[PDB]
């Protein structure tokens, strides 16, 4: 729709009073772009709290996925907007998503490092056996990257 | 010196002659162009990787190049691109003055001792290192009517048949082919290659062996067995000609016998090099050539030979094939000459009918009418020497001097008929006087009028390249005139004059010559009786001259600034820039819409619509277009309702209607170099490796802050593309080890497929081409075909791509900008209206100082230039003023006087002001050297009249008033009938509306509407200025 | 003697030589210059607050100073006191033959898995009649 | 190294002579390809022209012809040099 | 170590480093620090 | 004038049947009858 | 060779304005020039 | 110009003896360098 593609820009950029104004007007929360990315993969995506926020509040699609199957907190876990992850499963995103590739929010938040987010995965019952087409676990990407920290949270 | 040549008229006609024949000997060698070199040296490194993005572009290409540009003479700044299209410019430009050549060799060189460093197919591919010119002579398009030819069928035509001989025409320096010639094209079949057990790798292993040149050696080759009796060369294989024997190429023989060939496992057909660009004419497939004018060539006789040259290639087209014509300058060029050569013809004419109108006899008439013609030949011969060339500023430089070469040739036969008919004295005695009244005032005016023009050149940067044009024109032109007024003119008036009686003003005569001498000699003493009430007052004119002073400095502050005015040219682009991830096709569909419109609604104006899809100035890539305008014959589109800036303006409105593309036209600037005026170029620079997002945030913020002040900047945007969703495979290289496929078949058979692979050359009919191995369209659309590709492992069976690989959605930029070796991020914008360049420069650097730690800016362009060369205006403006003094107390021998001489200034600028305000131009070059025009003739009348007082105060004695009088009256008629005649000589440039209308406006107005002024209030006011300032300091 | 004509014509006959020059040596790129033989300055860089060593100071240099200083007009040569950082991978010989390795097989591994990849385009052009996506592929970067 | 002059003029001089278009005081241009794989393309210039110059405006010109030229004639190598064609004199060797 | 281009003039190139150096110094690390142990210019300017 | 060339036709299928690589056909007819430039060596201190 | 001889005409054609010339301003006249130039054809024919 | 009355020598290999009889002649003509100091001083090599 018209509005439906300046909320991605909007959510995107993370102009907040943009986003304010269009969730007034009615535009579409699950309006997605060519890729299949919601209003609420770009804030995922970029790092904008309050948009991600204000999107579920106006009824967006917290398990949405992309044309590869991966969700919002994938990109959140992957890039480590620890707030934002938390939010999401607040609002009922499903930890243990799989995209096309078998990979879950943790192996991303593992791979990249996040101590803090792997943690919050695991609070909400992140499945750590959980494992990819590759057959690797959480585990196996911490001692490959040579991670110990991470390694000993995951025991 | 006149006294010499006054005794001596036949040294003075060999003097004439010698320059004329130097003058018309120089008009047939000089060069013709539109516009000269202006812009500085810049030299244009550019390379192409097949299949590479913007990260991988840079990282391998443009940072490797960028840290190997050292020891390089005279470079200024060096900025760089690196696009998704897999292609690299980094532009260095050079100070102003250097050498292009050895610039553009020690570039050159420099990346040849680099060149080992880049990648193998970047090496394969090669790196262009040119000098920078975008000023086209004229765009050739080559079109097909009857739908048999695509655009790369017509493209190899061209680059076979025609470009090489448009190249070798005379007067061509660079020629430029849109489209690629042929390419041996292989579209690979994924499902086919897999049955065979095959791989891109195979295909291109097989290519490299069975398409290339073997050598063998000789029969009886030295050293030979003695007693040889033949010697003969051996030749071995050598490279393909034909789409049918690449289709032979043998791949593979399986156990039964039949054998797998490429035409087994891909199309084959002679394509182009890439299929980024989508030309088209009217919809119907095109091509063309992008003709460049050689060093000291002419414009005009290069179009004739290229024509010429285009016109004997017609018989040997094929059926279908036609030239057309969508840009070209030398139409606007033949009527730029044609226009001048009119302006100074009847400028002399009008001299004549004003000459012959006060003085009334044949004798006086002739003397301008040889000596104008003289020193504008003699002109030619000085900027000839000087290595100037027939432009539009050094031609138009020539007209704005009209008014000083007129001048002098009318004030030395003017103050001979007068000393004649007040003294009774014969033609070369009376001559002898008259040149003794004047001769020290020329030489005075000389060197003003030179400490007037001179300092316009030493200005710098591109705008001071344009000034010097106009200086070193006028300079020249005036010294001449100086020159002949000095041997040629005192010679003539002492022969061919005849003699008046004492007292005798032709008041005696009877017709409309015997009334207008009555009229003059009665309107002279009315002059006089009102100069003589003027000098009772003086105080109120004082004031009167503040309120000029006010009125001057008001109108100056509140006209809109620019360097050149907009032109109508018959042609103008239109932009088409769709949302960021759009299709080749998306963009099509609007350009074709674009195109629609013109050809439909404006069918009386537009001629062709040349729709360019893939092609964008500020970045290329699929979501981006340019539709090159051209309009019929300027007679055939009447009024200013059917001129370009009409057509563009209602064509944006039109266009704003469209769904989803940013779709708008806009009219050529007169010199692309420049930009705009109030309009600047900032760089945004990574100083400490922050990365890409940490600079696109910094800037963000910086746009989000230049954005909360409308009152001083306005437009402020990035010139760079947006980041773009991008498909991130990851291969795994343990399951690829595990099955035994190598990384190399992996990355080759995904590079080559999706991206392409330049593999080797070929010989299509007598002439070297590139094969290129690619995926068929519909194997290399969507991330569902990665799977379908099979890679074949060392135990031998096929593995998809699917088993060895994950993939995911990310954001990366598709043209990444670097400045000066670092990351950058260029940030156009422009001053609100009433602010200057200088204050919304001042405010973006107090916003950029406060950005997060690690991110610097720099100023680049035309704001670098803004930023040096423009503090020189005061300090040459201050050198002037003191030459200019120095040179007038020289003259009359007094710190005093000069000061009645420099008062005159406003007088001549204010009406150009009111002229130019109310006709509602800008204050551009052709009325800022208009100004000096101006103020240069007023200033000359006045020196007279300062002279002329003066020397009755000092050798006959007179009193203050009583010489002051007797000086104006004296002048009145000489000044009357120069401007009577420039006023007329300027008024069709003021009125004239057609072709090349916009720059004759501007110099037109500047002069007609100041030279009006300039002669009603100097002619009361300079009397005024001599009184007060004799008055004040005696 | 033009030093700039004088540098062309040296460069032009090393361009013949470049090709019979070992890969290694090419690799590590010759270098044409026109500069006096003794030095005009010498621009000392050091850490009051002790936070970089030698080696940290001498590679910021090299990487955010001298480039900048080798462009400048009139410096016909710039010599670094100190080096460049570069990912030194320092072999243990023990190790390599205990896994039955050498280094090739590490320069083998290096070259593969350390590589910067032109990987083409989705919906890449000629594409086919109604696509919608267009879209750069990233493979393998380089390692940072 | 190893081409017939047919295939060196398709692939080397034709190639080279398309990119030597618009070089300042240019009087002619003769060039010959042997089948011993020999290119030889001399570019005589005007009367007074700076010699030094033009070898730099040819040089330049060349560099956009060298990649559209074969891998072997690169690696072999391609000069660019001032060239008058008859001998100042001829210095022998015997052994006596 | 900087060398001077051959035909060039010292303390104009000298001019144009300092220039080029002081757009570096704002973006240094904290404790780093340029120091002038060798330069021929200053005789030459101050000798002048 | 035009002299006489000696037309050898490598068959890369029947080649490829006996079982030997078009490299080393190429190699043989080249070294044996052209000569071919292996590398260098030191005659008396001087590169040949 | 044809260069030489292409421009020889226009060498002369100039030679002879300009000593015309130089002759007019040296001696100021018009008939001393003409009178002297009608000389050059019984020079040119001894050297033919 | 170089110090006051310094002199640069080069000893070359004309007919390609190597180093090793290039190094011996140099020291040969060291060693009779170094026995006249009424003539020559500090006369040494530049190499290593
Ligand atoms: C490749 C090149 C292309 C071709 C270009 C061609 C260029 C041609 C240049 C040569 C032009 C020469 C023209 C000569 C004109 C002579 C006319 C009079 C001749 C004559 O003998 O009469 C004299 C009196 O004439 C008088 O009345 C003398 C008074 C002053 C006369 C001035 C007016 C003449 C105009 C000449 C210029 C017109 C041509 C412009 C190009 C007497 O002689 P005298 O010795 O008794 O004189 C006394 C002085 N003491
Ligand atoms: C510093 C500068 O910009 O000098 C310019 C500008 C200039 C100083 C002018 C000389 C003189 O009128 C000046 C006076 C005081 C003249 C009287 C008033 O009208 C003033 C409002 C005016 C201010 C500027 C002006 C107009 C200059 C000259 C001198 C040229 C003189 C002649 C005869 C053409 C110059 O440019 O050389
Ligand atoms: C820098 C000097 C300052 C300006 C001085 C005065 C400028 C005005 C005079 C310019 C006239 C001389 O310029 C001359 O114009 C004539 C026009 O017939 C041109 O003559 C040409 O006419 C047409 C134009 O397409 C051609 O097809 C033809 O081949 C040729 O005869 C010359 O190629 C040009 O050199
Ligand atoms: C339309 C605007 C553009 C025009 C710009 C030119 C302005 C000048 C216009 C012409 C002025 C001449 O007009 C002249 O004015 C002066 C006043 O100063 C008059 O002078 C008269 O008044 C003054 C003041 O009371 C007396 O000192 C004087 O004795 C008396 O003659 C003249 O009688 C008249 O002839
Ligand atoms: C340096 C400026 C030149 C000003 C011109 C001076 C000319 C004065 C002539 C005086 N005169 C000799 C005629 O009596
Ligand atoms: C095409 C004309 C070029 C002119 C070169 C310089 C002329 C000098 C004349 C003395």
């Amino acid at each position: 729709s018209d509005l439906g593609k300046k909320l991605l820009e909007a959510a995107r950029a993370g102009r907040d009073d943009e986003v304010r104004i269009l969730m007034a007007n009615g535009a579409d929360v699950n309006a997605a772009d060519v890729v299949g990315w919601t209003p609420l993969h770009l804030a995922a995506y970029w790092g904008h709290l309050e948009i991600v926020e204000v999107l579920l509040k106006n009824g967006a699609d917290v398990n949405a996925y992309d044309t590869l199957g991966s969700t919002p907190l994938h990109l959140a876990a992957h890039f480590g907007h620890l707030e934002i992850v938390e939010v999401l499963l607040k609002n009922g995103a499903d930890v243990n998503a799989k995209d096309d590739n078998g990979i879950t929010p943790l192996h991303l938040a593992a791979n990249r490092g996040h101590l803090e987010i792997v943690e919050v995965l695991l609070k909400y019952g992140a499945d750590v056996n959980a494992q990819d087409k590759f057959g690797k676990t959480a585990f196996d990407i911490s001692i490959n990257n040579g991670n110990e920290d991470l390694a000993e949270i995951l025991q | 010196m006149p006294n010499f040549f006054i005794d001596r008229p036949i040294f003075a006609w060999v003097i004439a002659i010698i320059i004329m024949l130097a003058g018309g000997l120089a008009i047939l060698k000089l060069p013709v162009a539109q516009y000269p070199t202006i812009a500085p040296p810049a030299v244009t490194i550019s390379a192409s990787y097949p299949g590479a993005d913007a990260k991988t572009v840079q990282d391998t290409v443009t940072q490797v190049i960028e840290q190997n540009m050292n020891g390089i003479d005279n470079l200024m700044y060096m900025s760089s691109n690196s696009d998704s299209t897999g292609t690299v410019q980094i532009t260095l430009t050079f100070e102003s003055g250097t050498d292009a050549d050895i610039a553009q060799v020690q570039v050159q060189n420099k990346l040849q001792l680099a060149m080992p460093l880049l990648p193998q197919e970047v090496q394969q591919q090669g790196v262009s290192v040119e000098k920078s010119s975008s000023s086209f002579l004229m765009v050739v398009g080559v079109i097909n009517t009857d739908g048999t030819m695509t655009q790369e069928d017509i493209s190899d035509y061209v680059a076979a048949n025609m470009k090489d001989a448009i190249s070798r025409t005379s007067g061509v320096g660079d020629v430029q082919l849109f489209g690629s010639q042929y390419a041996m094209r292989i579209w690979m079949n994924p499902n086919e290659l897999n049955k065979f057990q095959l791989t891109p790798v195979d295909v291109i292993t097989a290519i490299k062996a069975q398409n290339a040149q073997v050598a063998a050696g000789q029969l009886g080759g030295t050293p030979p067995v003695k007693g040889q009796q033949l010697n003969a060369s051996i030749i071995a294989q050598t490279r393909l000609t034909s789409t049918e024997e690449f289709g032979k190429i043998l791949l593979k023989v399986n156990q039964d016998g039949s054998r797998v060939l490429l035409r087994d496992v891909a199309k084959i057909e002679l394509g182009g090099e890439n299929y980024d660009i989508i030309a088209e004419f009217n919809g119907q497939p095109a091509s063309g050539l992008g003709i460049k004018l050689a060093t000291g060539a002419n414009a005009l006789d290069t179009a004739a030979a290229i024509r010429a040259e285009l016109a004997k290639m017609e018989p040997f087209f094929p059926s279908g094939l036609k030239i057309v014509y969508p840009y070209d300058t030398t139409p606007f060029v033949k009527i730029s000459i044609h226009e001048v050569v009119k302006t100074l013809v009847e400028a002399i004419i009008l001299v004549f009918l004003v000459m012959y109108l006060f003085l009334q006899n044949f004798r006086a008439t002739l003397i301008p009418t040889i000596a104008v013609p003289v020193v504008l030949l003699g002109t030619a011969a000085v900027l000839a020497a000087f290595g100037f060339s027939i432009n539009t500023l050094t031609m138009f430089g020539m007209v704005l001097a009209i008014g000083l070469l007129v001048d002098d040739a009318i004030v030395v036969v003017e103050n001979v008929e007068r000393v004649m008919a007040e003294e009774g004295l014969p033609p070369k005695e009376a001559t002898r006087k008259s040149m003794g009244q004047i001769q020290g005032a020329l030489v005075g005016i000389a060197m003003v009028l030179s400490a007037v023009f001179v300092p316009m050149a030493f200005f710098g940067g591109s705008t001071g390249a344009i000034y010097r044009q106009f200086s070193i024109t006028i300079v020249s032109a005036m010294a001449l005139s100086v020159l002949v007024a000095l041997i040629l003119t005192p010679a003539l008036c002492a022969t061919m004059l005849k003699p008046i009686a004492k007292g005798d003003h032709g008041e005696g005569k009877k017709g409309f010559f015997g009334w207008f001498n009555r009229m003059f000699e009665k309107s002279t003493h009315h002059y006089t009786d009102s100069v003589g009430g003027i000098l009772r007052s003086t105080g109120r004119y004082l004031v009167l001259y503040l309120i000029i002073v006010v009125g001057m400095a008001y109108l100056f502050v509140r006209l809109p600034s620019s360097f050149l005015p907009d032109e109508d040219q018959g042609v103008f682009m239109t932009m088409v820039q769709l949302p960021a991830g759009a299709t080749q096709e998306r963009t099509q569909k609007v350009l074709n819409e674009v195109t629609h419109y013109y050809l439909t609604k404006e069918k009386n104006n537009v001629e062709s619509v040349f729709a360019v899809n893939g092609f964008g100035f500020a970045g290329r890539g699929q979501n981006t277009g340019i539709a090159f305008v051209s309009l019929k014959d300027w007679a055939d589109r009447p009024g200013e309702e059917n001129k370009v800036e009409a057509i563009t303006m209602r064509a944006t409105r039109a266009f704003s209607q469209i769904k989803d593309a940013m779709v708008f036209a806009f009219n050529l600037p007169a010199i692309v170099e420049l930009g705009t005026a109030t309009g600047f170029d900032f760089e945004l620079i990574d100083q400490a490796g922050l990365g890409h997002e940490k600079l696109t945030q910094a800037r963000n913020q910086l746009l989000a802050e230049a954005a909360k002040h409308p009152d001083m900047l306005t437009s402020v945007r990035p010139n760079g593309l947006e980041d773009t969703p991008q498909f991130k495979i990851d291969i795994d290289q343990e399951k690829a080890q595990a099955l035994g496929v190598s990384i190399n078949d992996i990355n080759t058979t995904l590079g080559a497929a999706w991206g392409g692979s330049y593999v080797n050359d070929f010989i299509d009919r007598g002439r070297v081409k590139k094969v290129y191995v690619m995926s068929e369209a519909k194997y290399r659309m969507l991330p569902d075909d990665i799977g379908d590709w099979y890679v074949r492992a060392a135990d031998g069976q096929m593995v998809p791509f699917s088993a060895f690989s994950s993939s995911r959605w990310e954001y990366g930029s598709p043209r990444l900008e670097r400045y000066n070796g670092l990351p950058s991020m260029e940030i156009l914008g422009q001053a609100a209206p009433g602010k200057s360049t200088g204050e919304a420069m001042e405010l973006m650097e107090q916003l950029a100082s406060k950005l997060p730690t690690g991110v610097g800016y720099d100023w680049t362009g035309m704001s670098y230039q803004e930023r040096l060369s423009g503090n020189q205006a005061p300090s040459l403006y201050a050198i002037s003023l003191i030459v200019v003094f120095l040179c007038l107390a020289a003259l009359y021998e007094s710190w005093s006087i000069p000061f009645s001489v420099m008062l005159v200034v406003p007088l001549g600028v204010i009406g150009a002001l009111l002229a130019a305000t109310f006709r509602g131009l800008t204050n551009d070059v052709y009325f800022q050297v208009g100004l000096l025009t101006t103020i240069g003739l007023s200033a000359k009348n006045a020196i007279l009249i300062v002279e002329f007082a003066k020397d009755l105060m000092d050798k006959e004695g007179k009193g203050l008033i009583e010489a002051t009088l007797d000086a104006v009256r004296m002048r009145l008629r000489p000044i009357l009938m120069t401007s009577l005649a420039f006023i007329l000589g300027v008024m069709p440039l003021v009125i004239s509306t057609g072709a090349g209308s916009g720059a004759q406006n501007a110099v037109g107005t500047g002069v007609m509407g100041g030279m009006v002024t300039a002669t009603v209030l100097a002619i009361f006011f300079v009397p005024v200025f001599f009184v007060v300032v004799r008055r004040r300091f005696s």
